C-alpha cells in the first residue's frame, strides 16, 4: 500500500544546467531519502529529511541540494550539472522503522557536454529464416534499434494492434557500439503457422526519450524530442 | 551521545 | 569503519541449484543487516532482516543467517528459479550513535539460467527487406552452459545471450544476435568460441 | 566508583500556544552536560559542562539532528496518547522519557534504562534483562506491539551496552578532573529550642560530591526515623551538593542522639554528637 | 491526572558572610506537572536577574528546578522565594533562614 512516485522518469541535461528531480509520497511518512545508483550497482545516500522544511546531508552531498517543502514532497536539485552526475536516482520513504524503506520507480538522468549528439533510433525489422521455419516450425523475428544517443529507450512488440509479452526477449541493457551510438535488439518467436498467415501484422516499437520542449535547438536539424519509432512486417506464405 | 533510532508510542 | 562487502559482479546459476550470495561487514556496534532486491525496471524492495533471536530467517524461499563471529550475512536459497534473476543488495543499518541510515553494498547481480533439456544449436541469417544488403546472424536453441563469444573486430557487434520463453508448451530459447558494417560477413565463424 | 549517563526528555502539550514544549537534558552522574529547548533561539543542542566543549562540529550537528528527531517524535506521541485514552485537545498533558546506562567501578555495563510516563504515571519500561517490556495498561500494550514488531528492545540493547557505555567512558575521561573527583562532606550540627521541653538537632552535610549520601539519626545507638525530617539533596550551584537531617528531641536529652554520615569521599563513616 | 505540590528550599551556595559576594538559591523539587512560577525576593521585591537550571526530573517522574542569583548578604536585607503552582491556590513565600 505504501507507494512512492518520482518525476521525471527520464532527463537529458547539459553540463552547467539546472536539474530538479521531484518525489511525491502520501504514506504519511516523515522520513525521505535520495539515492543514486551507478551502472546497475551501488545505492549511495545523497540527502535525507526527517521533517518538512529541513534537510540533512547524506554520504555524498557535493553538487546536490535538497528541498522538503512539505511532508509529501522531496526535491533533488543540481544547480550546475556535471558529467559525473549521470546515474539512476531513487527516492525513498519510511516511518520511524527506517530500515523498511520504500523506493520510487527511479529517474534516469544523463548529463552531456552539448545536446548536438542526441539522436533518435533507426528501427529495423529482420524477417525470419526460412531454414528455421522449415526445420523447427518456428519463426524468430528480430528488431534492431541503432544509431541512438543516449540510451533512454523502451522496446515493445505489437501483434495485430495489441502489445505482446509472450515469445519476447529484449536486451536488458542497450549496447554501446560507438561513443555516441547505442544499439538494442529483441526477439519475437511465433509458430510457423502464425508467420505464414497473411492476416498477421508484426511491429516492433521503440520509445525514445530525448529532449523536452524547453530545450533549445538550432534550426536546420530536427529536434530529437521524445518520440516513437517503429518497423513492421506482415505474414507471408 | 543520543540514540539514533526514534521509536514512537 | 562501518561498511559492507558483497560478491563482486555477476553470479550465473542454473535453475534448481542453491543460491549463495556473500555479504560481510564491519560494524562498530551490535550489527543489524538487511537484504534488498531490485528486479529489472523495478524499484528496490526489502527482502529479509537479520532479526530473530539466534541467527536465522525472513522473506520467500530466500533465507539468511547472521554469524556475528565472522561478520557474515550470506543470502541463501535451496532451489533457484528463473524469476529469482535480480539485483541483490546487502545493507547495514547504523542507528546506535548516529542518525538512522542504511549503508548498502555494491549489489550482486544474479542470473538464473534454464536447464535446456534438448538443445538444438543453429545459426541463422536474417535480412532487412527495406534496406539493400542489410543482414543479421542469429544463434539460437543452444545449451545454457556454452560461452557466447564477444566482439574482437571493430564494426562487428555480438550481444550477450538472452532467454526467450514461448508460453507454447516448454519453449526456452537461448539466443544471441550479431551484425556488422563489412562487405561480406559469414554467420558461421562469428559465433565461433574464442 | 560506579558511574551513569542519563538523558531526560519532557514534552508538554500547550493548548494556548502554536507548538508543544520539548526539553532534553543530558547528565553524567549528577553533572548536566547538554541541553535542548524547543522554545530557545538557537534550535541546537547546547553545551552545559566545560568538558563537552572539546567535542567537534560533527558531534554538535549529530546531537542536534538527533534531538530534533526526538522532539518531533515526542510531539506526535502527545497526539497518539490523547487518542489512546480518548482525551480532548483542551487539556495539557505531559510525556516524560528517560534512558541511559550504568557502569561499575571497572567501567563495565551494569544496568540499562528506557522508560516513559504519561501525566506522571508509569507507561512503558524496559526490564533489566533488556529484552522485555513492562506495559502498565491496554494503551501501553499497543505501544509494546509496535515495538516488538520493529525489534526495538534488541536495537536498544545495542545502544545501552555499546554506544551508551562507550560515550560514557569517553566523557568520564575528558572531564576527569570534574567527574572522577570525590569531595567529602563538611559536617556540623546546630541546636534550636522549639519549646520549653523540646529541641531540634540539625545534622548538616555540605560541599560534597557526588550527590549520593546517607544521613541517619540514632537514639542510644539505635536507628531513629520516627521523628526525623530529611530534606532532598540540593545543589549548591558550584558542582557540589547539600543535605541536612533533623530530629525533635526532649530538652536535656541532646547527647543521647547521634548523626551518622556515609559518603564515598569519606575514609570512615562519621558519627556526630551535640556538645 | 497526577498533581504533586513543590518542595521549596531557599539557601546560599556558600556559608553566608555579610559583605561578601555569594549566590542565593531556590530549589523547587518533587512537583507535577512542570508548569511553575518562581521568584526570588529582596525585601519583598522581585529580583530581576534570576537564572534557572534546565527542566529535569527524578526516578519517580517528579520535576526539579534550581533558581539562582548572585547576591551580597547583609544584616538588614531579607530574602525569600515565592512559588506558584497549579496545586497552590496562592503563591507560597519561603523566607531565607541562614541560621537553620
Amino acid at each position: 500500500e505504501a507507494a512512492v512516485t518520482q518525476s521525471p522518469r527520464s532527463k537529458v541535461a547539459v553540463t552547467g544546467g539546472k536539474v530538479t528531480l521531484s518525489c511525491h509520497q502520501t504514506n504519511n511518512h516523515d522520513y525521505m531519502y535520495w539515492y543514486r545508483q551507478d551502472t546497475g550497482h551501488g545505492l549511495r545516500l545523497i540527502h535525507y529529511s526527517y521533517v518538512a522544511d529541513s534537510t540533512e546531508k547524506g554520504d555524498i552531498p557535493d553538487g546536490y541540494k535538497a528541498s522538503r517543502p512539505s511532508q509529501e514532497n522531496f526535491s533533488l536539485i543540481l544547480e550546475l550539472a556535471s558529467l559525473s552526475q549521470t546515474a539512476v536516482y531513487f527516492c525513498a520513504s519510511s516511518d520511524w522503522v527506517s530500515y523498511e524503506q520504500y523506493f520510487g520507480p527511479g529517474t534516469r538522468l544523463t548529463v552531456l557536454e552539448d545536446l548536438r549528439n542526441v539522436t533518435p533510433p533507426k528501427v529495423s525489422l529482420f524477417e525470419p529464416s526460412k531454414a528455421e521455419i522449415a526445420n523447427k516450425q518456428k519463426a524468430t523475428l528480430v528488431c534492431l534499434a541503432r544509431g541512438f544517443f543516449p540510451d533512454h529507450v523502451e522496446l515493445s512488440w505489437w501483434v495485430n494492434g495489441k502489445e505482446v509479452h509472450s515469445g519476447v526477449s529484449t536486451d536488458p541493457q542497450a549496447y554501446k557500439e560507438s561513443n555516441y551510438s547505442y544499439a538494442l535488439s529483441s526477439r519475437l518467436r511465433v509458430s510457423a503457422t502464425f508467420w505464414h498467415n497473411p492476416r498477421n501484422h508484426f511491429r516492433c516499437q521503440v520509445q525514445f526519450h530525448g529532449l523536452s520542449e524547453e530545450d533549445k535547438w538550432p534550426e536546420g536539424s530536427p529536434k530529437p524530442v521524445t518520440q516513437n519509432i517503429s518497423a513492421e512486417a506482415w505474414g507471408r506464405a | 551521545a543520543l540514540w539514533g533510532f526514534f521509536p514512537v508510542l | 569503519m562501518d561498511s559492507v562487502t558483497q560478491t563482486e559482479g555477476l553470479v550465473t546459476l542454473t535453475e534448481g541449484l542453491p543460491v549463495m550470495l556473500n555479504c560481510t561487514y564491519q560494524s562498530t556496534y551490535s550489527p543489524f543487516l538487511f537484504w534488498y532486491v531490485q528486479h529489472l525496471n523495478e524499484a528496490p524492495k526489502l527482502l529479509l532482516k537479520s532479526f530473530t533471536d539466534n541467527k536465522r530467517p525472513e522473506h520467500q524461499g530466500f533465507h539468511a543467517t547472521l554469524h556475528k563471529s565472522s561478520s557474515s550475512f550470506h543470502l541463501q536459497k535451496s532451489s533457484a528459479q528463473l524469476s529469482d534473476s535480480a539485483l541483490y543488495y546487502c545493507a547495514l543499518f547504523l542507528a546506535s550513535s548516529s542518525f538512522s541510515k542504511l549503508v548498502f553494498g555494491q549489489g550482486t547481480s544474479l542470473s538464473v539460467v534454464p536447464n535446456i533439456q534438448n538443445p538444438e544449436p543453429a545459426v541463422y541469417q536474417l535480412k532487412d527487406p527495406r534496406s539493400q544488403d542489410s543482414t543479421l546472424c542469429l544463434f539460437t536453441d543452444f545449451d545454457s552452459q556454452i560461452n557466447v563469444p564477444k566482439t574482437m573486430e571493430s564494426g562487428t557487434f555480438i550481444t550477450d545471450k538472452t532467454v526467450l520463453d514461448m508460453k507454447a508448451m516448454d519453449s526456452k530459447s537461448n539466443g544471441a544476435i550479431a551484425w556488422s558494417n563489412q562487405t561480406s560477413f559469414t554467420c558461421q565463424d562469428i559465433f565461433k568460441e574464442t | 566508583g560506579s558511574h551513569s549517563m542519563r538523558y531526560f526528555f519532557t514534552s508538554v502539550s500547550r493548548p494556548g500556544r502554536g507548538e508543544p514544549r520539548f526539553i532534553a537534558v543530558g547528565y553524567v552522574d549528577d553533572t548536566q552536560f547538554v541541553r535542548f529547548d524547543s522554545d530557545a533561539a538557537s534550535q541546537r543542542m547546547e553545551p552545559r559542562a566545560p568538558w563537552i566543549e572539546q567535542e567537534g562540529p560533527e558531534y554538535w550537528d549529530g546531537e542536534t539532528r538527533k534531538v530534533k528527531a526526538h522532539s518531533q517524535t515526542h510531539r506526535v506521541d502527545l497526539g497518539t496518547l490523547r487518542g489512546y485514552y480518548n482525551q480532548s485537545e483542551a487539556g495539557s498533558h505531559t510525556v516524560q522519557r528517560m534512558y541511559g546506562c550504568d557502569v561499575g567501578s571497572d567501567w563495565r555495563f551494569l544496568r540499562g534504562y528506557h522508560q516513559y510516563a504519561y501525566d506522571g504515571k508509569d507507561y512503558i519500561a524496559l526490564k533489566e534483562d533488556l529484552r522485555s517490556w513492562t506495559a502498565a495498561d491496554m494503551a501501553a500494550q499497543t505501544t509494546k506491539h509496535k515495538w516488538e514488531a520493529a525489534h526495538v528492545a534488541e536495537q536498544l540493547r545495542a545502544y545501552l551496552e555499546g554506544a551508551c557505555v562507550e560515550w560514557l567512558r569517553r566523557y568520564l575521561e575528558n572531564g576527569k578532573e570534574t567527574l572522577q573527583r570525590t569531595d567529602a562532606p563538611k559536617t556540623h550540627m546546630t541546636h534550636h529550642a522549639v519549646s520549653d521541653h523540646e529541641a531540634t538537632l540539625r545534622c548538616w552535610a555540605l560541599s560534597f560530591y557526588p550527590a549520593e549520601i546517607t544521613l541517619t539519626w540514632q537514639r542510644d545507638g539505635e536507628d531513629q526515623t520516627q521523628d526525623t525530617e530529611l530534606v532532598e539533596t540540593r545543589p549548591a550551584g558550584d558542582g557540589t551538593f547539600q543535605k541536612w537531617a533533623a530530629v525533635v528531641v526532649p530538652s536535656g536529652q541532646e547527647q543521647r542522639y547521634t548523626c551518622h554520615v556515609q559518603h564515598e569521599g569519606l575514609p570512615k563513616p562519621l558519627t556526630l554528637r551535640w556538645e | 491526572m497526577i498533581q504533586r505540590t513543590p518542595k521549596i528550599q531557599v539557601y546560599s551556595r556558600h556559608p553566608a558572610e555579610n559583605g561578601k559576594s555569594n549566590f542565593l538559591n531556590c530549589y523547587v523539587s518533587g512537583f507535577h506537572p512542570s508548569d511553575i512560577e518562581v521568584d526570588l525576593l529582596k525585601n519583598g521585591e522581585r529580583i530581576e536577574k534570576v537564572e534557572h537550571s534546565d527542566l529535569s526530573f527524578s526516578k519517580d517522574w517528579s520535576f526539579y528546578l534550581l533558581y539562582y542569583t548572585e547576591f551580597t548578604p547583609t544584616e538588614k536585607d531579607e530574602y525569600a522565594c515565592r512559588v506558584n503552582h497549579v496545586t497552590l491556590s496562592q503563591p507560597k513565600i519561603v523566607k531565607w533562614d541562614r541560621d537553620m
